């Protein structure tokens, strides 16, 4: 448990999510504005 | 058939364009040229200065030996040349 | 015998029994860019050694 | 064999050629 | 040092013979 | 007619367009260097 | 056991093979030698 | 209002001229034969 | 040499005496050939991708055209509406005749070039030479990809026509 | 219905259609086309192939590329936060990082883009024959960029993103693989050639069939766009070939679906053979031959000739090509004709 | 023809008979292959001629899951005094065989008896199938039959464990395995991570089954995805078949506990890892370092193990048209000749640089340690510097069959160096099946090659069928009447 | 439609045809199991690919 690459894998998961949450949250902003 | 087409087919002739763009083009050109003229580029991607390929002497090539500690190699393989 | 040296390389069927192998081999340096008219080879067997069939075709 | 096997498959393509440039089933104009 | 000037001049010459001809208007 | 400038057919253009005018610009520096 | 309706006629034209008979017979010539090895 | 034509000639030099620097840097550059 | 494998021999020799893969000509054979393939897939694609409605899988859809009819089994604008929609409009073809032409345009244009390329080197104006090109400061030789290409060449270079020439330079 | 709100915007006929596909297609299809260019002009492969990549190094357009990683790597996907670079753009850059990158993003871009066809043709309303025709290409790329590498030694031995870079890849195959002798590849050839032949046979078969349904001496003004029916009389052209080359068409419906087959078809062929090269399981030898050759210094076929090339284009190559397998090649040992 | 099998898209009557058949041609091919494989698998030896040598494609799969005994009286183990019952490669084969003619029989029922009761939807006077439902139970079932896999079989609670061997082909043997769901329970090599998987997803495969059998398909999915059209389920699955396909043809290539060595072959990456060597050698090192002689040292290293370090047993070296069992290639492996070390006048221990994957030919180069070239058979003889003879090399065998000897005459020495490039030299019986001398890939590799074109071809119409799914309407042709759009 | 022993006992299983449900309704609960899955697949993918080195997890033949 708590390996240096388990960590990198979590960090990668969020960064994955980070681009999902931002891309997706900015997609509906413009979604409903016309 | 239907087209929600915006200006375009003329916006180059745009009087304001070739103005707020007679500032943006060259401001972009040199912007990068510095990323180069500085030497930053190297330090960015690690690319070697034409003097930093082989150390002043030794004729080997810093080939990445293993797979898990690769970076470390590169590390010492970098400081190498001196 | 394409290249000059007398060392015939004949891919074919009734010799090189295959389709990817065999083919029609070129003329031989010997008689280069020279016109080798079947009727030159003092023997059709000669017109054969020297890629004669190639040209004509 | 083979040498034959090869000639045949060929002497055929020549057949299937003769059959398509003469027993072509006429294109109709309607 | 650099006649890079000459080539550009000769260049700009004829592509701007048309400019003047289009700004003076002249059945091109 | 009534046209805008901050359109997607714009974001696209500026995705690849400007880095490139940068890249080619960076290139001249590349073709001075030596030794 | 009454006959079956989903039994349409089986389609094939006289040059359809002229397209295939070629493809297969030629396909043969190539892939042959690699059989004789 | 700039002449749509001149928009095409001034630029058609941009490549025509930049590729010219490019082609020079191949006779003295870092990628020269010397 | 006329025969499957002789082709290759003939070819490999070439690539080893003329850097013909390093040609901005041979490029143009590929350029177009590697195009016609890319395009034959399109016009063939789109066209078939746009056919009226004449049978409903009773039999096939390739019957939507009895030969001779002056109609055009496929829909032109119905077609463009797509490609114009794939890559922005203006990029997809509007006029049908300016289309089909372009199809001889791509192939023939470069297939010629290639034809010239070989025909050019039959006089020894071979593909690009970058062997070593890229240098170091002291002078060490820094390898160009095309340097590798050199070995896979020098390799074939040496072995081809072995025992057929008694000197060091192949001038043919 | 917020789901339809996003949808709503997305697929709205902009200038260059976006779409749902747009959320996959567009990004990956960016950092890829991108990444290539990025390393093409800034990064060196010198630590994997001790060779120059970027334009900065002095390299030429042709001689540039984002060289696959050192074979020392394997197939590890070199994540940035991958234990390889441990998370470090500069190094991750040096360890070749861009490869797995460019390849994988392009992977998903090629996915996203095939889906980019299925979307449109379904909105606009048309047969899925475009996207279907994209199989040809997803194959080719998939066969030669993922499966190949994977079934072999390293990511290394995979093609490298550049011109001279792939040009190498070619000779490589001619050498230790003798690809040119494979039934498959000899079909890919069949496709990529005929498909082009068609692309032109028909191309100019058209430009020279159509009618005078316009005035001037130029065909551009000529009828369309979709109005009057047909420009080329498929009958007047027909009898032209049925009398010259013997056989011609009929039914442009198939001539438009045989134009699809030809290439998309043959191109898939090769893709198979190529998987075969993964396990080195290739078409190299013709038993019947080597055995008949072995015991007879007087039997020579092109086959053997070609076969000798390979050794040449291998002995000289490999060493400076496969640095990681420290090749040590004495001058003698090295094969080579007499006098050359 | 191109549509000749469309006559079933609807009536699951003559449609089940189709599946009922393909699936009798499959098990029909089952045992039939085995009798064939079976009818040619010379068991007499498992050390130099394992099933995986003499190309055996179906056999290997039996052993793995248990059946390793045969009514002939032997076992792919070596043992001679046992014999599972009806479940011997004999019955196993026989089994399917009966099944085929068995399934066939019933396949008939369903074509003639196409119009069947429950075959139609009640409310309407036409035939149809509640897909989401049939899937519900098929799924569920999957799960339960799965589940018990690890539950009894693989564990032994009821059945033969599964084949498992220790790090080096050596002591493999069918044996029960207890699940291990800690992290290591996910190492493609840790058997427990496969018996713990099958109880896991089987249990879960069950839940899903129940859910999917009860719950209902939320409209925006049943109307989005044209389900209700048997067409959609053919694409929603082609994709799962090719998905797993690709990976099975990935396990064989890359070490994988389901793909044992002793059953299919050596990992190509076992000749790349130099694997076998770093071991065999460490064994000569602990034996030598303790009370034993250089001649006594290698004698320890057993055949089996030496044999593995040979290239000819590396599927990497095959070729697309090397038509048969590896044995036809280099000959029927008879016995190990014994590791050979080359030396010279001086006496330094030279080392033969080996041939790797790609190369079908190599030049014999000798480099002592530290890596300097100390001898090599020269293609060019005139400016020969290291040439054998001139540095006069000599090899000596320790262990094996040729052991204790020391060869000195160039020709021979030179010979050994050549058969050296292949790794460990053995003596091959080529005569029996008249070998040719062109080592072929192994089934371990072969398999990998078909879950190729079969995986690759599959994906492509997952696109074509998945395109006849969403584009039903079109196909026949797009509406002869649209406006601008 | 022909009668059948086993058959009568099969439908309704076959009957509830167009058994649609309210709107996309149960979708979110689904794509939430995929979120866990797609990561899942990816978590082993990165362990096999030798990028996700876990404690006491030697991805070799040397397992036992
Ligand atoms: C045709 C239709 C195409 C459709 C197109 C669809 C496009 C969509 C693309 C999306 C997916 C692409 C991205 C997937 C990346 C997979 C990463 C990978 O590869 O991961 C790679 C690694 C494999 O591990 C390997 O392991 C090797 C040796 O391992 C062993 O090495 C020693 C053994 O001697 C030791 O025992 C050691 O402990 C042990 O690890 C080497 O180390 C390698 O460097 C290393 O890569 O992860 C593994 O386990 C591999 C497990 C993956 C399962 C198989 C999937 C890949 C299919 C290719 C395999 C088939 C082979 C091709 C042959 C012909 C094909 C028809
Ligand atoms: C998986 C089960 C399955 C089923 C029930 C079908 C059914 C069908 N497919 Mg299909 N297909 C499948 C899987 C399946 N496919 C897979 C996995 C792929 C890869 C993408 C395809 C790719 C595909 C294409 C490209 C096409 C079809 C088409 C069809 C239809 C054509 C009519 C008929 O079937 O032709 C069968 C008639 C024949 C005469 C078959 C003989 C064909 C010979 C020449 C192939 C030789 C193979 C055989 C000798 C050995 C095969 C073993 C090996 C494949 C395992 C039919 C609905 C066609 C369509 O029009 O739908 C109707 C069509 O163009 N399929
Ligand atoms: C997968 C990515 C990829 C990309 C981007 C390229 C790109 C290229 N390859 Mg290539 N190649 C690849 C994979 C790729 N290849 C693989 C996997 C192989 C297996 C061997 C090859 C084998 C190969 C050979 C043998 C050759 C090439 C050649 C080429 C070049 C000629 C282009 C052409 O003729 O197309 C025709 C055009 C189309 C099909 C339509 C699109 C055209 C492209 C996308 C645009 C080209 C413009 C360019 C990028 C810059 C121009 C700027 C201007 C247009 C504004 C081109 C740079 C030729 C070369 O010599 O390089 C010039 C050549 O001889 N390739
Ligand atoms: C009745 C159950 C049954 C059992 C116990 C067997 C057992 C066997 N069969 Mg077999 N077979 C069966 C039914 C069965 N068969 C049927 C109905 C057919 C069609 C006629 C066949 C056709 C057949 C052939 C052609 C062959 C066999 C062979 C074999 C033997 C080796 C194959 C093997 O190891 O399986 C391997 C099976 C798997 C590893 C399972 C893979 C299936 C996938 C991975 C599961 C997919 C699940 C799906 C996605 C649902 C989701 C799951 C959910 C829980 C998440 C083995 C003794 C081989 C043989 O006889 O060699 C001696 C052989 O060549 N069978
Ligand atoms: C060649 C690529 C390709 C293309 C063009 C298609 C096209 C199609 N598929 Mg499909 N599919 C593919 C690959 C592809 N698929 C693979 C590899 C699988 C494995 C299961 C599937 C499984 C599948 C199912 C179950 C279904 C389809 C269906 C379809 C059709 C409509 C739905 C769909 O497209 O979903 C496309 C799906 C995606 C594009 C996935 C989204 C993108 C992924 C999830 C991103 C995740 C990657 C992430 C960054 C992780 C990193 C990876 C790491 C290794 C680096 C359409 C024709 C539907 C259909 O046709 O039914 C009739 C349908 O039901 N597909
Ligand atoms: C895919 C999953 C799977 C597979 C492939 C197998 C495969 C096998 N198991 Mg097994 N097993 C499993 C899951 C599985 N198991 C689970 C979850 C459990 C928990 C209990 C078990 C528990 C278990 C035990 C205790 C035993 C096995 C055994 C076996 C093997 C012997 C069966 C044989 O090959 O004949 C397969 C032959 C056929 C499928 C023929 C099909 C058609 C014929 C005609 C059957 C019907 C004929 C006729 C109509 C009458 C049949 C019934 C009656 C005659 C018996 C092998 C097949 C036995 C072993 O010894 O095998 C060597 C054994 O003793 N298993
Ligand atoms: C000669 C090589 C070749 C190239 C250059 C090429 C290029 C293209 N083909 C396309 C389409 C097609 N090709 C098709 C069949 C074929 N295409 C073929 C061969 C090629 N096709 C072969 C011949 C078949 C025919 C037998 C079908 C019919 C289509 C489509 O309809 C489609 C189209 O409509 O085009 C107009 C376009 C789709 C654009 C796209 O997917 O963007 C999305 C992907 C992006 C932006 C990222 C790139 C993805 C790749 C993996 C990344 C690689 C990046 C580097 C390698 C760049 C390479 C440059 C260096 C190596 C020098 C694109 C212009
Ligand atoms: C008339 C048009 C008709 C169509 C056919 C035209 C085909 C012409 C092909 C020419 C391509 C290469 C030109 C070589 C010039 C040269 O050499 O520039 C090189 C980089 O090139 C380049 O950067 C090539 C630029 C291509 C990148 C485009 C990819 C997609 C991005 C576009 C997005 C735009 C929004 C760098 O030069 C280098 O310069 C020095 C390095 O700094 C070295 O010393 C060497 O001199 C070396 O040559
Ligand atoms: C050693 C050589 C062996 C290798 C073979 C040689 C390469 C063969 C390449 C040609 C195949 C392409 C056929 C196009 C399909 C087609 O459109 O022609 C169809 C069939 O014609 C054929 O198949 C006829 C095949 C024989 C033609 C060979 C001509 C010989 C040389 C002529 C020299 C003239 C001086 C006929 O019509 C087609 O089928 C019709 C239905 O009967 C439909 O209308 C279709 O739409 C389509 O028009
Ligand atoms: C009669 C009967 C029986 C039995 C039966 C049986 C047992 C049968 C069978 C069987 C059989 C007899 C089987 C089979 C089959 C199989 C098959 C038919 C298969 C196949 C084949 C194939 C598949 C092939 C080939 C190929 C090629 C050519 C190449 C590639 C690959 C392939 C494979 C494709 C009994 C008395 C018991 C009871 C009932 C009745
Ligand atoms: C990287 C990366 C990324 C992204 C990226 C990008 C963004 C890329 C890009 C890019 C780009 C965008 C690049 C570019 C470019 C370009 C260039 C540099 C160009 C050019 C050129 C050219 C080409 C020119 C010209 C010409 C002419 C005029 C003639 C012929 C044709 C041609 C075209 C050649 C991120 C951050 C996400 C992550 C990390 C990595
Ligand atoms: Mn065959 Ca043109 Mn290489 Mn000398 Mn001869």
């Amino acid at each position: 448990t708590i390996t240096p690459s388990l960590k990198g894998f979590f960090i990668g998961l969020l960064s994955g999510a980070v681009v999902l949450g931002l891309t997706f949250a900015v997609l509906i902003a413009i979604s409903q504005i016309d | 058939g239907t087209t929600g087409e915006r200006p375009f087919s003329d916006i180059i002739t745009s009087v304001r364009y070739w103005v707020i763009h007679s500032i943006t083009i060259p401001a972009l050109f040199i912007a990068g040229w510095l990323f180069v003229s500085t030497g930053l580029a190297y330090d960015v991607f690690g690319t070697p200065r034409p003097d930093s390929y082989y150390a002043q002497e030794q004729r080997s090539i810093p080939l990445v030996t293993d797979r898990f500690e690769a970076k470390q190699q590169v590390e010492t393989f970098l400081e190498q040349l001196k | 015998d394409i290249d000059g040296i007398r060392e015939p390389v004949s891919g074919s069927l009734l010799y090189g029994n295959n389709i990817i192998t065999g083919a029609v081999v070129p003329s031989s340096n010997a008689i280069g860019l020279h016109f080798y008219p079947i009727w030159e080879a003092a023997s059709l067997d000669e017109w054969l050694y020297n890629g004669g069939p190639y040209q004509l075709i | 064999m083979e040498t034959i096997t090869y000639v045949f498959i060929f002497a055929c393509i020549i057949a299937l050629f003769f059959f398509a440039i003469f027993f072509r089933e006429p294109p109709r104009i309607t | 040092i650099a006649q890079l000037t000459m080539i550009a001049m000769i260049g700009i010459a004829g592509p701007m013979i048309i400019f003047l001809l289009a700004v003076r208007r002249g059945n091109l | 007619v009534s046209y805008p400038i901050f359109t997607v057919r714009w974001v696209a253009v500026h995705t690849l367009a400007v880095p490139t005018i940068f890249f080619l610009g960076a290139i001249a520096a590349m073709q001075f260097i030596q030794r | 056991m009454e006959p079956n309706p989903n039994r349409q006629p089986v389609e094939l034209n006289r040059t359809s093979l002229y397209l295939g008979l070629l493809l297969i017979l030629v396909l043969a010539l190539l892939f042959s030698s690699y059989f004789f090895n | 209002r700039i002449p749509l034509w001149i928009v095409a000639t001034v630029a058609g030099m941009g490549v025509i001229v930049i590729v010219g620097l490019f082609f020079y840097g191949a006779y003295a550059g870092l990628g020269s034969s010397l | 040499p006329l025969g499957i494998s002789g082709t290759f021999n003939f070819m490999i020799v070439f690539q080893a005496e003329h850097n013909i893969l390093m040609h901005p000509f041979h490029q143009l054979g590929v350029a177009g050939v590697f195009g016609g393939a890319l395009f034959c897939a399109m016009h063939g694609s789109l066209v078939t991708s746009s056919l009226i409605r004449e049978t409903t899988e009773t039999e096939s859809a390739n019957y939507g055209y009895k030969f001779g009819q002056e109609e055009e089994t496929y829909n032109i604008v119905a077609a463009h509406g797509y490609f114009g929609r794939l890559i922005f409009q203006y990029a997809s073809f509007n006029n049908s005749r300016s289309l089909h032409f372009f199809l001889a345009a791509w192939r023939v244009v470069g297939v010629w070039f290639a034809a010239l390329g070989i025909s050019t080197m039959a006089f020894n104006l071979n593909g690009f030479n970058f062997n070593h090109s890229v240098i170091d400061a002291k002078g060490n030789v820094i390898n160009t990809w095309a340097d590798i290409i050199n070995r896979a060449n020098l390799g074939m270079e040496v072995m081809h026509e072995r025992n057929a020439h008694n000197f060091p330079l192949d001038l043919a | 219905g917020w789901f339809d709100i996003l949808d709503d915007w997305l697929k709205r006929d902009r200038f260059v259609f976006v779409g749902w596909s747009g959320i996959l297609l567009f990004p990956c299809a960016y950092l890829a086309l991108g990444g290539w260019l990025t390393g093409t002009t800034f990064v060196t492969s010198w630590y994997t192939h001790g060779l120059a990549s970027s334009y900065l190094e002095g390299c030429n357009f042709l001689t540039v590329a984002v060289s696959t990683p050192a074979n020392s790597m394997g197939h590890s996907l070199l994540l940035l936060w991958g234990p390889e670079a441990q998370g470090d753009f500069t190094r991750w850059c040096q360890l070749g990082g861009l490869w797995t990158f460019i390849a994988l993003h392009g992977a998903f871009g090629l996915i996203g883009f095939m889906l980019r066809q299925f979307e449109i043709a379904r909105l606009v309303g048309v047969r899925p024959y475009n996207a279907i025709a994209f199989s040809a290409p997803i194959a080719v790329f998939v066969s030669v960029f993922l499966i190949y590498p994977l079934g072999q030694s390293s990511w290394f031995f995979a093609p490298s993103f550049g011109v001279a870079a792939i040009f190498r890849f070619l000779l490589f195959f001619q050498g230790f693989h003798n690809w040119t002798l494979n039934p498959f590849h000899m079909m890919g050839v069949a496709g990529v050639l005929g498909g082009a032949l068609l692309c032109a046979i028909h191309g100019a078969t058209v430009e020279n069939t159509l009618f005078q349904d316009g005035e001037g001496a130029s065909t551009f003004r000529a009828f369309n766009p979709t109005q009057a029916e047909e420009t080329y009389s498929m009958v007047t052209a027909n009898r032209f070939w049925s009398q010259i080359f013997g056989i011609a068409f009929s039914n442009k419906r198939w001539l438009h679906f045989f134009m699809l087959f030809v290439p998309v078809t043959g191109l898939w062929m090769s893709a198979i053979g190529v998987v075969g090269l993964a396990l080195n399981l290739r078409s190299y030898d013709f038993i019947s031959q080597e055995i008949r050759a072995a015991e007879d210094p007087e039997f020579e076929t092109f086959y053997t000739k070609n076969l000798l090339l390979n050794e040449g284009i291998r002995a000289w190559m490999a060493p400076q090509d496969q640095p990681h397998e420290n090749f040590v090649f004495p001058e003698e040992v090295l094969p080579r004709g007499n006098a050359l | 023809w191109y549509r000749v099998h469309t006559v079933l898209i609807n009536d699951p009557g003559r449609l089940i008979a189709a599946h009922l058949m393909h699936t009798a041609l499959v098990a029909g091919w089952a045992g039939s292959m085995a009798l064939y494989e079976l009818a040619t698998f010379d068991p007499s030896d498992p050390v130099l001629n394992p099933m995986w040598r003499q190309g055996m494609f179906v056999l290997p799969f039996m052993a793995r899951l248990g059946v390793t005994g045969s009514w002939s009286g032997w076992s792919i183990t070596g043992e001679t005094g046992i014999d599972p019952g009806f479940w011997s490669f004999e019955g196993v084969a026989l089994a399917h065989i009966v099944l085929s003619g068995l399934l066939f029989l019933a396949a008939c029922w369903h074509w003639v008896y196409w119009d069947l009761e429950l075959f139609r939807d009640p409310r309407t006077g036409e035939p149809a199938l509640d897909l989401p439902k049939m899937f519900g139970i098929h799924l569920f079932l999957a799960g339960l039959l799965c589940f018990g896999f690890g539950a009894f079989h693989l564990t032994g609670l009821f059945g033969p464990g599964m084949w498992v061997s220790d790090p080096y082909g050596l002591t493999g043997s069918v044996q029960p395995v207890a699940p291990e769901w800690g992290p290591d329970g996910f190492n493609p090599y840790n058997p427990g991570g496969v018996v713990a998987h099958h109880i896991a997803a089987g249990i879960v495969g069950i839940i899903a089954g129940l859910f999917h059998i009860l719950v209902r398909p939320p409209q925006r999915l049943y109307k989005a995805l044209r389900m209700g059209n048997i067409e959609t389920v053919l694409s929603s699955s082609i994709a799962a078949v090719f998905f797993a396909a690709f990976v099975v043809a990935g396990t064989m290539w890359y070490g994988s506990a389901t793909t044992p060595i002793e059953l299919f072959g050596p990992t190509r990456y076992q000749w790349d890892s130099s694997y076998f060597q770093q071991e065999i050698n460490r064994r000569v090192q602990a034996s030598l370092a303790s009370g034993a002689t250089l001649e006594e040292a290698w004698s320890a290293i057993p055949e089996k193990l030496a044999f593995y370090d040979y290239i000819g047993n590396n599927p990497a070296k095959g070729g697309l048209f090397r038509t048969g069992p590896m044995n036809k290639g280099d000959g029927i492996a008879q016995a190990w000749k014994g590791h050979a070390v080359f030396r010279n006048k001086e006496g330094e221990e030279l080392f033969v640089r080996r041939m790797p994957a790609f190369f079908e030919s190599f030049p014999v180069i000798l480099t002592d340690k530290n890596g300097v070239v100390k001898a090599d058979i020269p293609f060019r003889r005139a400016e020969s510097k290291y040439s054998f003879e001139q540095q006069g090399v000599t090899v000596s065998f320790y262990g094996g069959e040729l052991n204790g000897q020391t060869f000195t005459d160039p020709p021979t020495v030179k010979s050994y160096a050549r058969k050296a490039i292949f790794g460990e030299i053995f003596e091959f019986d080529t005569e029996t099946l008249n070998s040719d001398g062109i080592f072929r890939t192994s089934p371990r590799g072969w398999f990998t090659f078909a879950h190729a074109v079969f995986a690759l071809l599959f994906f492509f119409g997952h696109i074509w069928h998945g395109a006849r799914t969403l584009f039903r309407d079109v196909f026949s042709g797009i509406d002869p009447e649209l406006s601008p759009e | 439609a022909r009668r059948t022993w086993l058959g009568d006992i099969l439908r309704p299983l076959n009957s509830e045809y167009g058994k649609v449900a309210p709107g996309w309704g149960t979708t979110p609960l689904m794509a939430v199991f995929m979120g866990l899955f797609l990561v899942f697949l990816l978590i082993i993918l990165e362990i096999y690919n030798s990028t996700l080195i876990l404690d006491g997890v030697n991805v070799s033949w040397k397992a036992l």
